[PDB]
């Protein structure tokens, strides 16, 4: 669901 | 200006905080190294590579927001600053500005006198860097930064397999950078690979231990997996690195799921310290 950060 | 400097800054008052804010990323204290950036800033605006800096410590703080902001500083001070485009095109397309997230990596790339000679939100722009870049890869094959770039312009168009494919490239090449291994990480993560994610991870905190986005990120993907015990666990880590309502709030959730209405209550104080103790 949750978005990742490069 | 258009950065919300911290008022009460006690780098204010230093000597070299220049220097100090230098020893606290090689010591990885993020929060520590940004305040004492900030201060030169304030001080001494004109100077590119306080900005740079600023701008590299806020996004490992997981703030692209703020960046952003000091970033485009550092841009106009010194626009063939490659390292300035590099962070530019990350944090844009955490942002999802996809416009200015093509516009740095073709500044990126073009700024390099090595170099200098579908997608809706963009579509020519796009067609345009993935060129680019790819014509790179022809004059300098085994370049982990041309390999990493396309890893970022790929996550741009949600292309995860070809991102991970050139970010996995960049991490054999270079395995002790830890931004790669985040990099890598982030697109296994968001291409709905969060085990794969968690051991890019966890070479990307063995590298900086102080990586409060890595360690975010790492909340996110034990999120998505459902294993809340080891979310919550990162979270406070990441949450007591940092210092922000925002990750409180995420930590509200975790702690609601996992049927804890004690803890949750206590979220609204913002003590990490009976969250410490708990986890």
């Amino acid at each position: 669901n949750r978005a990742s950060k490069l | 200006t258009d950065y919300p400097f911290e008022a009460n800054n006690p780098y204010m008052y230093h000597e070299n905080p220049m220097e100090e804010g230098l020893s606290m990323l090689k010591l990885a204290n993020l929060a520590e190294a940004a305040l004492a950036f900030e201060a030169v800033c304030q001080a001494a605006p004109e100077r590119e590579e306080a900005w740079r800096s600023l701008g590299l410590t806020q996004a490992e703080n997981e703030k692209d927001g703020l960046a952003i902001i000091a970033l485009n500083h550092a841009r106009m001070l010194d626009p063939k600053d490659i390292a300035v485009h590099a962070a530019l095109a990350v944090s844009h397309t955490n942002e999802h500005n996809a416009n200015a997230a093509l516009a740095s990596l073709r500044a990126w790339l073009l700024s390099q006198p090595q170099y200098e000679q579908f997608f809706f939100a963009a579509p020519n722009e796009y067609r345009e860097c993935r060129t680019l870049l790819h014509a790179a890869l022809e004059m300098n094959p085994n370049d982990a930064q041309l390999h990493a770039s396309l890893g970022v312009l790929y996550n741009l168009s949600n292309n995860y397999d070809s991102a991970a494919a050139n970010l996995r490239r960049a991490v054999e090449l270079r395995p002790d950078d830890a931004q790669l291994w985040n990099k890598l990480g982030a697109t296994l993560a968001n291409g709905n690979r969060p085990q794969e994610a968690l051991d890019a991870y966890n070479r990307a905190l063995d590298i900086n231990p102080g990586y409060v986005r890595v360690m975010y990120n790492m909340a996110v993907s034990y999120s998505n997996m459902s294993q809340y015990d080891l979310a919550a666990k990162q979270l406070v880590r990441a949450i007591y690195m940092q210092v922000t309502r925002s990750m409180w709030d995420f930590f509200r959730m975790l702690l609601n799921v996992m049927n804890r209405p004690d803890l949750v209550e206590l979220t609204y104080a913002q003590n990490v310290e009976p969250f410490a103790k708990e986890f």
